[PDB]
């Protein structure tokens, strides 16, 4: 309830700042002024054209590696269990396979951006 | 004996970060199995009373079970305060 | 009925689902899924699952960043579509909103059976536990028991993630 | 499927222990040391009967014993105890760690006024035995009679008469 | 692809199937399906050739949709009973969702559209694996939950699969699409008897698997994926076409061949349950499969098609790599009817 | 439905329970075993045919292994099948014994007392 | 001590709800007052809709979301 | 189909997580531990067909604990009658149901 | 069932419907797959929290993990298709017929 009030307050303040920014000054909008910026000359093509990703395989890999932090985040609570020998074996097993995943991608040239 | 030394020298000269990370990971894997304190941690995790200790019904032949918390029978935590 | 917070959050969840289920430009679709993830995090927080809600919100923020990056490369479509830019997308969005409002109205003041069972409302506060004890979080202990009880689960999950790295590297190889 | 039996409002009447949480935590260790027998009797009843309606009289004795305990503290040294729980109350987490001087003053009062010894680390969490005249409940789950099992397999195994018997096969 | 990587992907596919087969918890069965699909996708793309990419994408979309409905059914069942064990599926809406998800995974009609396309788009080894190993996990799940299965829905999909496989096979010149439609029809036969007797389902699966393995290995031996390409084999290896003709006749279900045993065993079972119209329609519909097997037999073995001059060069070379289990598979797919009573060892 | 999948006391992956030892083993001259050996011999002949070797006399060690493996597997297959049919018979007889009111013994009339309709052929 | 007081608090709330049910449903055709919904006769922990059903929204909100919302 | 290697080897790969009455961490019980325990015990070993008919009382109680449908129906029937009785005005709910109670510890 | 459960189930149904009714972009369908996963996560978490099944608290996390493997798989395929056509339109996947 307090956090909801905090979020509402922050968003309201930011929106009021935008509203003041758009309603206080004098606006003289014309076609030359609102045209896209590309250093003084008109743009050649559209900015909505396909823009190649050279790190596409790292981006897919980041999806799997990001899910492994979800598996490792409860580790502080897992250290409170009585089966510390089983727990430590599982924690290290997950980090070793995580490192092995990185080793496989690294050696097979997966971390290099496409040219 | 002689190949591994040259390999280690070359790795330390070119990729010290990988040598440091592999050494730290190897120590992290190995050392817990050789430590006397690893048992103590388990014992500490066993001494933490998260839930209520439900009393037993005294059947008359339960010598090692205490009748009062301050009675000498039962588990002791003297090893913990001196640690 | 109290403050209608959970019902409002679930309604916003459904509205976000309708937004990305309309199949407009992916940039917009990604935004609708982010809204749904945040609101579902709020729903789970309102039930005592702080860790699960925060984890799902974080995971979907990362996934939607990757999806945005992929959309700018392979799903660009020079005039990208917003919900009001095309009759099909707007029609699907309006159909979703109308169907959700119809279901809510039919289940709210009266008690209809739709597919499985019925509902009278009463607010979701009714079905709670009343349990009073604890120096820990039950949800946290349940999640942490993965490393002592769920050894088999850890094994299969870790193997699947390693294989996923190998598989993505095999698929995109080409040649 | 039947009316739920409930106690009357009068059976639920008892002299309340109207001290605050910090007051209870300041006296918690000595209280657990001194009022252990009725407390353990009530907890054994509660965990054996699985029904709050069957252990009201033991809860009343728990309240009565807590009243006697607090009556002894107020009668012998209320000052030292009051300085101890007031210091404990200030903390947002109600920490024992922050009030060790006040705790010493209270412990040394109760040691010579009443001979009370503060339990050591590990003692209040022991599992203890309880002597009780309350009979052990027979069917606390109110279980129905379990259905009888399918009978058994008995006898020796003989080859199937005239083999497999599948259509034309003679074996 | 590296041979070690191929080997470990094959082991992961098999491990997912076995995880489904040994699990008592629904979540582990779902995990087994996910693990199977994850390693299955790169096997379909082993040769790049964009048709393989298309087949892999279609297969992934179908199987991911089926997995989602399967998970939803698991969760509904859990909601209506705090149970994770695979059992008779306490909720009927959950049961319908589960049956539809498994029918999508197997490719039963009307979820059958993907099988011909994916099979045509992948290689013959990938097709062999897809049409033999991939059926084990869903059928093993269906055997377990068979008691709670609604007969009207399952039998409707079974009849639809038999009809659609028979009709679709008639129009095909490509061998992989013929195999796919044959697979759809045999899946329908398997699932028609499932609510009555799971031992008959297992028996039909085993006989279909040996027949499919023999047929796919004979098509790998003679590198033919079209009818006209297979029509050249009489002029290079007549024995292969003769064994192919006998295997096709067995797949048709003609007595005294091995193919006949499952149908004979299913019809009988359905007659003990007072089902007469259903087996009669299924048996009469299987004649479409027999027709388009007979047409292939006419093309490859019972007549001689014109050949080419360069075939002469092929007369000077031998098949280098040999499939050791092909002879056993052929004999098992043809000459096994006299040992029908041994089916009692499957229960 | 699985008729005997969950029979009480059943060991999960045994293939041959101990009680099956109470049954007479199949004879080594069992006609079913001879048919398994014939299947192995046919597998060996087809192996020679596909490999383009003299069909009848190419590899006698390989043909012998085919026959021996088929016979060896068939022996245990026959043992399991016979045991499973014996179990079916045992359970059916025990159930008939334990449910007399469901299988009532009926005194049978003679054909002199039964009245069958006569349908002339003409 | 806390368990002893919690038992009495829950029981008193249930009894008060029973006394109000006896009055509200006096003239409902065949309503059995205080009738359980379970076949079994053993104790069942109340659902918080059974304890706070006839009470104000403030205490209902505090009993449902008080601990979760406290920051 | 199901190859019960867990039963054969006594391995317990996933049976620890099948039911809610099976050895939770810190002995935290499920909301319906008694109901599921009674239902499981009643139906143990009699087979699925027999259990469905003979343990229907236990299973119905367990389902009532799980979803509490009858409890919500009863509470709704209580509050609808109370609303009707107050709208025309002859109930006057007691002061301890309006916030004027003297709370107990 | 309360209104929240039906809202979650309706969200799943809307996502499944969204997946089934294809428009043009492949990525639009991968997003509906992700939405179906999110709806399942919320539904199972609500059921698990409500009944206080402590061990089951780890299963949604597991459910999340295989959600990523399925997404990463799909995106991988979306790359190859795009590399063939310069477009992720599902109309291009028409080389194989029924
Ligand atoms: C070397 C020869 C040798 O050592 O043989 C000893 C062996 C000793 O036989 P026996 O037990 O003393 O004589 C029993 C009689 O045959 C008396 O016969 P039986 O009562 O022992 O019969 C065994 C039984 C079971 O036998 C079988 O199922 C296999 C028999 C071969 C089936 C026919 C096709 C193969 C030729 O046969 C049948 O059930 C009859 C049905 C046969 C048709 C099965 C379905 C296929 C029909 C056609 C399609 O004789 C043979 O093996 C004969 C050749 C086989
Ligand atoms: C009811 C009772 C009856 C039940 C019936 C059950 C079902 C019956 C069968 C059902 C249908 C089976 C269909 C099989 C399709 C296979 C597809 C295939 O392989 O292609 C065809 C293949 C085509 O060959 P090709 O195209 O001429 O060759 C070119 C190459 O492909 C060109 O490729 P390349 O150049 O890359 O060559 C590499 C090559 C060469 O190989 C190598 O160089 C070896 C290299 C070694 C690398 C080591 C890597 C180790 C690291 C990886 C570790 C992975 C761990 C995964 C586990 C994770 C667990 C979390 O490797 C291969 O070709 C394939 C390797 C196969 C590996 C098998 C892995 C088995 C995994 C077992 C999983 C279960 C484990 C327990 C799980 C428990 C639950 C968790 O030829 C055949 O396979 C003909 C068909 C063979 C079927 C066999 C007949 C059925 C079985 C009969 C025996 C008895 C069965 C019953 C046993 C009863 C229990 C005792
Ligand atoms: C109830 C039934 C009871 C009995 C069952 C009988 C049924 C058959 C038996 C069971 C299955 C047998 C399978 C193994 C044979 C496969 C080998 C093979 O292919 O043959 C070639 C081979 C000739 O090769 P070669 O002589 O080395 O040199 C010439 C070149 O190879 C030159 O060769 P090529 O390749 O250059 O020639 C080209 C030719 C090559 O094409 C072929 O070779 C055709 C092979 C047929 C494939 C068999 C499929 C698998 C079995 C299924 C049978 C289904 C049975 C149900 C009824 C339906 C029948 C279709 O292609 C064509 O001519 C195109 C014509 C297309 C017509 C389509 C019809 C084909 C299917 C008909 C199968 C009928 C049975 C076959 C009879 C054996 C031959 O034939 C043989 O020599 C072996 C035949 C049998 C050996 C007998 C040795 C035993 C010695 C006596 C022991 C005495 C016992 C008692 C002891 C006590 C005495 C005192
Ligand atoms: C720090 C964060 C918190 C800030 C706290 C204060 C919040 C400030 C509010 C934010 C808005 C700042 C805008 C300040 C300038 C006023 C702009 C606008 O509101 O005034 C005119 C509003 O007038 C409109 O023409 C409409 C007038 C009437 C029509 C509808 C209004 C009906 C209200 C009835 C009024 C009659 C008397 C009411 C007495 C109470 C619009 O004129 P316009 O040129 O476009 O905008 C450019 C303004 N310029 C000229 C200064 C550059
Ligand atoms: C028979 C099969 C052998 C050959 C085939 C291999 C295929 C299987 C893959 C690996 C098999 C291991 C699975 C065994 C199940 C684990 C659970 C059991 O063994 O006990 C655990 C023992 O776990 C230990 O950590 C040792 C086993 C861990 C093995 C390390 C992982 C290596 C797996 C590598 C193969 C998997 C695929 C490839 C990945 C690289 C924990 O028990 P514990 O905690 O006392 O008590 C729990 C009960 N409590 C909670 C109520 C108290
Ligand atoms: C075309 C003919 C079919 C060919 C089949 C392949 C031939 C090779 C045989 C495969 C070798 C493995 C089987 C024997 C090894 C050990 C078996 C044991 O470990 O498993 C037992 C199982 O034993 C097997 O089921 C018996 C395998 C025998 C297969 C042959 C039957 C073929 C049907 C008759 C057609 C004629 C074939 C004659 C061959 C020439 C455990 O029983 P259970 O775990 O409780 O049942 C699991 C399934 N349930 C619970 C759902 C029922
Ligand atoms: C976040 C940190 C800062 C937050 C912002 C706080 C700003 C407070 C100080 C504002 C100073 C006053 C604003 C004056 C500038 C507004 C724009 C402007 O100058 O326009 C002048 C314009 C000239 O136009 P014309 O003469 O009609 O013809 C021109 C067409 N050819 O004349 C005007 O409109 C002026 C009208 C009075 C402005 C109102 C000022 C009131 C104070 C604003 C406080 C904002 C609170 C919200
Ligand atoms: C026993 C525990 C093991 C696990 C614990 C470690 C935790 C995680 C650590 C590893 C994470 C993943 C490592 C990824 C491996 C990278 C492989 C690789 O690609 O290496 C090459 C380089 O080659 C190497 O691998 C570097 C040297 C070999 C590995 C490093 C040393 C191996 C072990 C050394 C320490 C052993 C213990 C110390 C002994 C102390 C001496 C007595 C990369 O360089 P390039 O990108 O090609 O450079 C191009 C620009 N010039």
């Amino acid at each position: 309830m307090n956090i909801m009030l905090t979020l509402l307050t922050n968003v309201t303040l930011a929106s009021l700042l935008v509203l003041i920014a758009f309603w206080l000054p004098q606006l003289n909008a014309y076609s030359e002024k609102t045209s896209p910026y590309e250093c003084g000359f008109d743009p050649m093509g559209s900015a909505r054209l396909p823009f190649s990703m050279k790190f596409f395989l790292v981006a897919i890999t980041f999806l799997l590696f990001d899910l492994e932090i979800a598996l490792l985040l409860p580790l502080p609570w897992a250290s409170q269990t009585n089966n510390l020998k089983t727990m430590l074996t599982m924690a290290l097993f997950l980090l070793i396979l995580l490192a092995a995943s990185l080793a496989y991608e690294w050696t097979q040239k997966g971390l290099e951006w496409a040219e | 004996a002689g190949r591994i030394a040259s390999f280690l020298k070359n790795a330390w000269a070119k990729e010290p970060v990988l040598v440091a990370s592999f050494a730290i990971g190897g120590l992290a894997i190995i050392l817990p199995s050789l430590s006397p304190y690893t048992n103590y941690a388990i014992r500490i995790n066993r001494a933490t009373p998260y839930n209520y200790p439900v009393p037993l019904r005294d059947d008359g032949n339960m010598p090692d079970v205490p009748s009062h918390p301050q009675d000498p029978q039962g588990p002791s935590l003297e090893w913990l305060k001196n640690l | 009925m109290t403050m209608y917070i959970a019902f409002i959050l679930s309604t916003i969840f459904v509205i976000g689902f309708v937004g990305f289920s309309s199949k407009p430009s992916p940039i917009y679709g990604g935004l609708g899924l982010i809204v749904s993830g945040g609101v579902g995090c709020g729903i789970v927080l309102n039930f005592g699952g702080s860790f699960l809600g925060l984890m799902v919100f974080l995971i979907y923020l990362g996934g939607m960043l990757v999806v945005f990056g992929y959309t700018t490369a392979m799903a660009t479509e020079m005039y990208p579509e917003v919900w009001v830019s095309n009759k099909t997308v707007f029609g699907a969005f309006v159909s979703g909103l109308m169907m959700e409002f119809c279901m809510v109205y039919y289940a709210l003041k009266e008690e209809e059976v739709e597919i499985i069972f019925k509902f009278n409302g009463l607010g979701d506060w009714v079905i709670y536990d009343t349990g009073d004890s604890g120096f820990f979080s039950e949800e946290a202990m349940g999640i942490a028991a993965l490393y002592s009880y769920g050894t088999w689960l850890v094994i299969v999950t870790g193997w699947s993630l390693l294989i996923g790295v190998v598989v993505i590297m095999e698929i995109t190889r080409g040649n | 499927p039947g009316i739920v039996e409930l106690p009357t409002l009068e059976d639920l009447k008892v002299q309340e222990v109207k001290v605050s949480s910090s007051v209870l935590k300041a006296a918690a260790h000595h209280y657990g040391a001194q009022c252990d027998k009725p407390n353990k009797e009530f907890m054994l009843c509660r965990w054996e009967e699985k029904d709050p309606r069957r252990c009201l009289e033991e809860g009343k004795l728990v309240n009565q014993c807590a009243l006697d305990f607090f009556r002894q503290i107020k009668r012998h040294c209320a000052e030292p105890f009051t300085e101890y729980w007031t210091c404990i109350d200030y903390s947002g987490l109600q920490l024992f760690r922050h009030c060790r001087k006040q705790q010493a003053k209270f412990d040394e009062c109760v040691l010579d006024k009443l001979g009370w010894v503060r339990p050591d680390l590990g003692e209040l969490s022991k599992v203890t035995k309880v002597k009780t005249d309350r009979p052990l409940p027979e069917n606390p789950y109110h279980s129905r009679a379990r259905p009888e099992p399918n009978p058994e397999a008995e006898g020796d195994l003989k080859p199937a008469k005239h083999g497999s018997r599948l259509f034309f096969w003679t074996m | 692809m590296n041979p070690i990587i191929y080997t470990t992907l094959i082991m992961t596919v098999m491990s997912g199937t076995m995880l489904v087969m040994i699990s008592s918890h629904w979540l582990l069965i779902w995990i087994g399906f996910e693990m199977n699909l994850l390693a299955m996708i790169p096997v379909l793309m082993k040769n790049f050739n964009p048709r393989a990419t298309e087949a892999a994408t279609k297969y992934f979309l179908t199987q991911a949709t089926a997995s989602m409905m399967l998970m939803m059914a698991i969760i509904i069942n859990l909601l209506y009973s705090g149970q994770w064990t695979i059992t008779k599926m306490f909720n009927p809406v959950a049961m319908t969702m589960m049956t539809m998800a498994l029918a999508m995974k197997l490719g039963l009609s009307p979820f059958h559209f993907w099988v011909p396309e994916v099979t045509q788009g992948i290689s013959l080894q990938a097709g062999l694996l897809l049409l033999t190993w991939q059926k084990l996990a869903p059928l093993s799940v269906l055997c377990q939950i068979s008691q709670s299965i609604n007969p009207n829905l399952m039998l409707t999909m079974a009849m639809l699969s038999i009809l659609i496989g028979g009709w679709g096979g008639l129009n095909q010149t490509q061998l992989r699409k013929i195999m796919a439609y044959s697979s759809i029809a045999h899946m329908g036969w398997m699932t028609a008897v499932l609510p009555y007797n799971t031992t008959m389902t297992i028996l039909n699966l085993l006989i279909y698997i040996t027949m499919t393995l023999a047929m796919f290995m004979l098509l790998i031996h003679s590198s033919a994926t079209t009818t006209l390409s297979l029509s050249h084999t009489w002029n290079k290896m007549p024995v292969i076409t003769s064994l192919m003709m006998v295997t096709l006749l067995s797949m048709g279900g003609l007595p005294p061949l091995s193919g006949f045993m499952p149908k004979w065993m299913i019809i009988q079972e359905m007659t003990k349950n007072e089902s007469i119209i259903m087996p009669t329609l299924m048996a009469m519909t299987a004649l479409l499969n027999l027709y388009f097997y007979m047409r292939l037999a006419y093309s490859s073995s019972l007549t001689m098609f014109p050949s080419t001059n360069n075939m002469k060069m092929k007369w000077q070379f031998e098949h280098t790599k040999q499939m050791k289990l092909l002879p056993t598979m052929i004999v098992l797919s043809t000459l096994v009817l006299p040992m029908t009573p041994a089916l009692s060892s499957l229960n | 439905m699985t008729m005997m999948s969950g029979r009480p006391g059943r060991v999960p992956l045994q293939f041959l329970p101990n009680e099956a030892r109470s049954l007479p083993p199949p004879k080594l001259t069992d006609p079913r075993l001879v048919y398994m050996g014939f299947l192995g011999y046919c597998s060996g002949l087809i192996d020679n045919a596909i490999r383009r070797r003299p069909v009848v006399s190419a590899g006698l060690h390989r043909q012998l292994l085919y026959v021996t493996s088929f016979v060896f597997f068939g022996y245990y297959l026959l043992k399991r099948q016979d045991y499973m049919y014996a179990l079916r018979d045992h359970d059916m007889f025990a159930y008939v014994k334990s449910h007399p009111e469901d299988f009532p013994e009926k005194d049978k009339k003679t054909y002199g007392e039964i009245l069958e309709e006569f349908h002339p052929v003409r | 001590l806390f368990q002893a007081e919690k038992d009495r608090r829950v029981l008193q709330m249930l009894r008060e709800n029973l006394e109000e049910e006896a009055i509200i449903m006096k003239d409902v055709p065949d309503w059995k007052v205080g009738e359980s919904v379970f076949h079994t006769t053993r104790w069942v922990t109340p659902m918080m809709g059974e304890l706070y059903g006839l009470r104000t929204n403030e205490e209902i909100l505090s009993a449902t979301y008080g601990f979760i919302w406290y920051t | 189909p199901f190859f019960d290697v867990q039963k054969r080897l006594g391995l317990d790969l996933d049976r620890w997580m099948t039911i809610q009455s099976a050895e939770q961490p810190h002995k935290i019980p499920g909301r319906c531990h008694a109901f599921e325990k009674e239902w499981i015990e009643c139906a143990h070993g009699i087979g699925g067909i027999r259990a469905e008919k003979e343990c229907k009382i236990e299973f119905d109680d367990f389902v009532e604990c799980l979803l509490r449908q009858k409890t919500m129906k009863r509470l709704s029937a209580i509050k609808r009658q109370r609303d009707k009785l107050i709208k025309e005005g002859k109930y006057t709910p007691p002061p301890h149901h309006l916030g004027k109670e003297d709370p107990r510890p | 069932m309360p209104l929240v459960y039906m809202n979650i189930i309706m969200a799943f149904a809307i996502a499944l419907a969204g997946l089934l009714m294809y428009r043009s972009h492949l990525m639009s369908s991968l997003l509906c797959l992700e939405g179906m996963m999110l709806s399942l996560f919320i539904m199972s978490t609500l059921i698990i929290l409500n009944t206080h099944f402590t061990l089951a608290n780890m299963m949604p996390i597991i459910l999340l993990v295989f959600a990523a493997c399925e997404a990463a798989l799909g995106l991988s395929l979306l790359v190859m298709v795009s590399n063939t056509y310069g477009t992720d339109y599902v109309q291009n996947l028409n080389l194989l017929q029924c």
